[PDB]
């Protein structure tokens, strides 16, 4: 199953098939009419369903992965086509991350390029500091774990029963 | 488990135990019939391969060492169930297909083969169950002058 | 194999060697911090378009979806990794309009306005030297998902990070950033490794033509040497060589009549099409899964290697580290973290003693029947003369009761030489 | 908040569940069920249905126990971190930078928690900072006089020294300023006057 296109292969008369560095047969020859038709397999990609919870909403968008928008709210992203999402200038931080710099968010869905952070330039000058003058005693939480589930598995019971 | 005749302090996962069981008990259906499987192997005519015979098999008990006992079947070939099992174990969906074909077609009667029969006349499933039984029926189903 | 050049150390029971010089030296460390994040579509690699194989698949359970599940961990924890690694900080600092430091000169690791990627001279080299095979991958059911942060908006984190670390210093690893001037950072780092304000101070314009010096023998040598970036490159040539093999295992028959379905499927009746098409996909399914066992360990070591980096980025880059060799050889003074395909690149600030000279060295001082020791140097002569002087620099200053302590008397301390301890006050109450 | 913890339950639960969904795959054999094979074939094909149903448990068994060791060794590491945590935060005072919290670390209080440790890290972080005009060094009476302990900072007409890290302006003494050299090689020195007790 695929697409028969032109050549420009240089066959020698005894060939016929014609395979790829995988293997694969890329071009194949016919004995009706002696030309070589150039075999490529049919358009192809993943699709990811970008959704928000259950529970806020039902709306999903679609993502094909790799495969640009004219071979399938359109947007073009590195990632691939996303269907079903306007592109948003606004930045905000990543909700639902998409790729290449690209996050979605639910607000109708939209998709933006994440914000990195605030632009904070700071006063830098040759003769001035700045010293604080109070202070902040802050209590931070750092969750890590330990220990796993203390699994036993009877080999025999299990592959064979009784 | 060890492999070894010194074995050292600790503690060792060795086998596991569990309770064996005391006695077996079957419960089939109390129901007894004989089943009519006189019907279908000892009629004296049978249908053709196109118009085969279907036959539905249900409500009866059924033995099959007898099928043993008397059978001039040259051929008892079975896929998905072992022939000797049979007598053991409770069945649904049992049909009885009679046809009669040439001496040379009877390879043809199975799961994914190939033929004109096969095609054209009784098509078995791929995932078919059952026994597939063939005779010799030159003394009933000839004629000399040819039987057509 | 030679284990090193032959050294002899001078050791006696009363001579040191003090340093009357140093060198700034600007070294490099590469850390992988993330791999290719790849996808495996697990019916079409095994099966293609054939619906019998499919069929036939679906009697081995979820194994595709187990498969897909550990690379779905590996492609999130790629992601995971760049975040810990280069996005420490919530505010994107810039660097002052006037670029003058004091004699530092930064042009070599800032952004050039002048490149459309925004990115650094060194990273720019960084970039570079790290680089139908694609297109079989690609039809055989395996797709390389594009990392989530963009190479641009990694050099932006690095650009917040180095517009921190040289117009605050430390301040804003910890809490807001606090503008201080950059000859005062280095002073401050200078006091962390114990060397005095007055060494920085006085030697400003040398410590900036060495800092610059180091800075280009760092860009020429990365420029200049091919297996530099050798382990960025590795990963890379890792996750290629293994999705080439996992293509490459599909011509293997193992142990049927051809490798191709569609030839089995054209070729056999369904009772042993099955049988052939079962010994396909349970070697194409082995296949599968050790290449997924395989990219789960490289994700483990690349894990290990981003929580590392990330630790470097915190601790060499947000603040001075006293770790001995954690933040480059030599004592530490500052880090500059620059963006790298698929890794971080440490440039590590260091200072290096050098030029030491010999002085005969002694424990205490005995003067007026008491022992003087030193409040943060060591004693030292220069053949006739008693000094105190800095550990890790060469000053000698005069023995005086305002750098030395005393504690008890001349009898207990083995190696006491006798010298005399100038009084400040003396001058005073005599005039 | 605790999802790290929760996530390895999760994972744990999810292996042993899709252990046991592995029992119902047939892995090319007529049934999944030992007992049925046992019972509609006779020996010489039933070896081959169980060898089957053998390879396909013992590969899932295989997998299974290869992803708990990978998984063990996250967890070993995590443990070995958190472990080295408790002894440089909580045992003592650390001074690397985010190793035990946001901030300048003061202390740590670790808390159990199912399968694994939270640690409360208690640092002091600077707040309300002001500008101030600083220099290098002092000069007076032809010496240059550097900050012991602290900083140079003016408030616009006088002079002060303060710590670096909190505001407490104090006169510039000869006991918190010390001296190297003349006033010709610092850049930047300012004139002011250094007070003597
Ligand atoms: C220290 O003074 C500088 C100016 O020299 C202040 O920087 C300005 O801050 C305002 C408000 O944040 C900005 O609108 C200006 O653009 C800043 N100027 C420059 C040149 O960047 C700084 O805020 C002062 N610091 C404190 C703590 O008050
Ligand atoms: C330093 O900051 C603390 C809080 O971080 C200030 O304490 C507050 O003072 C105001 C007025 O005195 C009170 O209304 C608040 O309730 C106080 N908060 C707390 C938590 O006690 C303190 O005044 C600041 N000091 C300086 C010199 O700025
Ligand atoms: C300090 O003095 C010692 C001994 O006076 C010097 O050590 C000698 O170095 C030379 C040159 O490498 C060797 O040939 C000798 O064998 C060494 N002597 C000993 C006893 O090891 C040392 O070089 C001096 N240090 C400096 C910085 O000049
Ligand atoms: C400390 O070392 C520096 C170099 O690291 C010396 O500076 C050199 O001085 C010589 C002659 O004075 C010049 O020819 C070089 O060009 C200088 N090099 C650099 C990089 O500036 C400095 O003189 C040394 N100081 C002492 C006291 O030994
Ligand atoms: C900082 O260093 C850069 C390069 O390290 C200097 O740029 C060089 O300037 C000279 C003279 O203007 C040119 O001949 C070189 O071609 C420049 N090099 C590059 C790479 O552009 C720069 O002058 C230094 N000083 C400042 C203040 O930026
Ligand atoms: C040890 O150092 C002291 C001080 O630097 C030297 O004493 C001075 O030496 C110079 C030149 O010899 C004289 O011009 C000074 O008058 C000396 N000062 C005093 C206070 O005596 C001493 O010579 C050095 N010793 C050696 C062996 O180099
Ligand atoms: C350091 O000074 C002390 C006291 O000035 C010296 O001790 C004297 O040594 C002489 C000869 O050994 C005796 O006659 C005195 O009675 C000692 N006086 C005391 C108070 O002990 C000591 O010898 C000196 N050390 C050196 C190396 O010269
Ligand atoms: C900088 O701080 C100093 C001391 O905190 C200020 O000097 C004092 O100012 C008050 C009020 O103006 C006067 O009553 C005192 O007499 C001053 N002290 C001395 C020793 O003269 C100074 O005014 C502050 N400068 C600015 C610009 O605020
Ligand atoms: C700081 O004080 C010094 C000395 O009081 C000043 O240096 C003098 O400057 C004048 C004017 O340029 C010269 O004529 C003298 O020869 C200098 N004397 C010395 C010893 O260098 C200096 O100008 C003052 N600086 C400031 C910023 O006020
Ligand atoms: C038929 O096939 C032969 C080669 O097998 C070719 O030479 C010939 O031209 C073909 N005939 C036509 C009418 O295309
Ligand atoms: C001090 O800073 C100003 C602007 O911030 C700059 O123009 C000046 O050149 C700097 N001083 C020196 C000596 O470079
Ligand atoms: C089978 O049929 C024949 C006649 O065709 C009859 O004589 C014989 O008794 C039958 N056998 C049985 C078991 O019914
Ligand atoms: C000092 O060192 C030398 C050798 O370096 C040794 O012979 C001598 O015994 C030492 N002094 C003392 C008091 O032990």
């Amino acid at each position: 199953t695929g697409v028969l296109t032109e050549s420009n292969k240089k066959f020698l008369p005894f060939q016929q098939f014609g395979r790829d560095i995988a293997d694969t047969t890329d071009a194949v020859r016919d004995p009706q009419t002696l030309e070589i038709l150039d075999i490529t397999p049919c358009s192809f990609g993943g699709v990811s369903v970008i959704t928000p919870g259950t529970n806020t909403s039902n709306q999903v968008a679609v993502l094909y992965q790799g495969v640009n928008c004219t071979e399938v709210n359109v947007f073009q992203t590195r990632a691939g086509c996303l269907i079903g999402a306007e592109y948003v200038n606004n930045s905000y931080e990543c909700d639902i991350p998409i790729g290449a710099g690209i996050c979605a968010s639910y607000q109708s869905i939209i998709a933006y390029t994440m914000s990195l952070g605030a632009e904070n330039s700071v006063a830098y000058s040759n003769n001035s500091i700045a010293i604080p003058t109070n202070f902040t005693i802050s209590v931070t939480t750092e969750i890590l774990p330990v220990s796993m589930t203390k699994t036993s598995v009877d080999c025999t019971m299990y592959i064979c029963g009784d | 488990t060890l492999k070894s005749f010194t074995v050292e302090k600790g503690i060792y996962q060795t086998s596991n135990f569990r309770v064996q069981p005391t006695e077996s008990i079957v419960r089939f259906p109390n129901i007894t019939n004989l089943c009519p499987f006189h019907e279908v192997f000892n009629a004296t005519t049978f249908a053709s391969v196109y118009a085969w015979n279907r036959k539905r098999i249900s409500n009866c008990v059924a033995d099959y060492s007898v099928i043993y006992n008397f059978a001039p079947f040259f051929a008892f070939k079975c896929y998905g169930v072992s022939p000797t099992k049979l007598n053991d174990l409770c069945f649904t969906n049992v049909y009885a297909d009679s046809f009669v074909i040439r001496g040379n077609e009877v390879s043809q009667i199975a799961p994914g083969q190939t033929g004109n029969i096969a095609d054209y006349n009784y098509k078995l499933p791929d995932d078919f169950t059952g026994c597939v039984i063939a005779w010799n029926s030159n003394k009933l189903d000839s004629k000399p002058s040819g039987n057509y | 194999m030679s284990l090193g050049a032959e050294n002899s150390v001078a050791y006696s029971n009363n001579s040191i060697a003090i340093p009357t010089n140093f060198t700034i030296s600007v070294t490099t460390e590469i850390l992988p911090v993330s791999m290719t994040k790849t996808s495996v579509d697990c019916t079409m690699y095994i099966c293609g378009d054939s619906t019998e194989c499919s069929n036939l698949l679906l009697q081995y359970g979820s194994f595709c979806t187990q498969l897909k599940r550990a690379l779905t961990g590996i492609a999130v924890e790629q992601d995971k990794n760049t975040q810990e690694v280069f996005a420490q900080v919530k505010q994107i600092y810039k660097t002052p309009p006037i670029k003058y430091f004091g004699g530092f000169n930064f042009s070599q690791i800032l952004p050039d306005p002048s490149k459309p990627s925004k990115r650094s001279p060194i990273e720019d080299l960084l970039f570079n030297k790290v680089t139908d095979l694609i297109c079989a991958q690609k039809f055989n059911g395996l797709t390389v998902l594009p990392p989530l942060l963009t190479d641009e908006m990694i050099a932006q984190y690095t650009s917040a990070l180095l517009a921190g670390t040289i117009t605050s210093g430390w301040t804003f690893g910890a809490g807001p950033a606090l503008q201080i001037p950059f000859p005062m950072q280095m002073a401050y780092r200078f006091n962390g490794i114990g060397v005095t304000q007055n060494v920085l101070y006085e030697n400003q314009k040398l410590i900036a033509n060495q800092f610059n010096s180091a800075i280009g023998k760092i860009q020429d040598s990365l420029s200049s040497t091919p297996s530099a970036l050798g382990k960025l490159q590795d990963v890379v040539n890792h996750n290629a060589q293994a999705l080439n093999t996992l293509v490459k295992q599909l011509s293997s028959k193992f142990g049927a009549i051809s490798s191709v379905l569609n030839d089995i499927l054209s070729r056999l009746d369904p009772p042993e099409a099955e049988v052939q098409i079962d010994r396909l996909i349970t070697g194409r399914l082995q296949s599968l899964q050790t290449y997924v066992t395989q990219q789960l360990i490289r994700a483990a070591e690349i894990r290990a290697s981003a929580n590392l980096a990330a630790t470097k980025m915190s601790e060499c880059v947000l603040g001075q580290s006293k770790r001995v060799d954690f933040c480059g050889k030599g004592y530490h003074l500052m880090s500059f973290p620059q963006s790298a395909p698929h890794g971080v690149v440490f440039l590590h600030v260091t200072y290096v003693p050098a030029q030491e000279k010999n002085f005969t060295t002694a424990p205490a001082i005995c003067h007026d029947g008491k022992a003087h020791f030193p409040r943060e140097g060591v004693f030292v002569s220069n053949g006739t003369h008693w000094f105190v002087t800095q550990r890790n620099f060469y000053e000698p200053q005069i023995i005086t009761t305002d750098n030395t302590f005393v504690s008890g008397n001349c009898d207990v301390v083995i190696g006491i030489v006798n010298n005399t301890v100038y009084d400040p006050l003396q001058p005073e109450l005599d005039s």
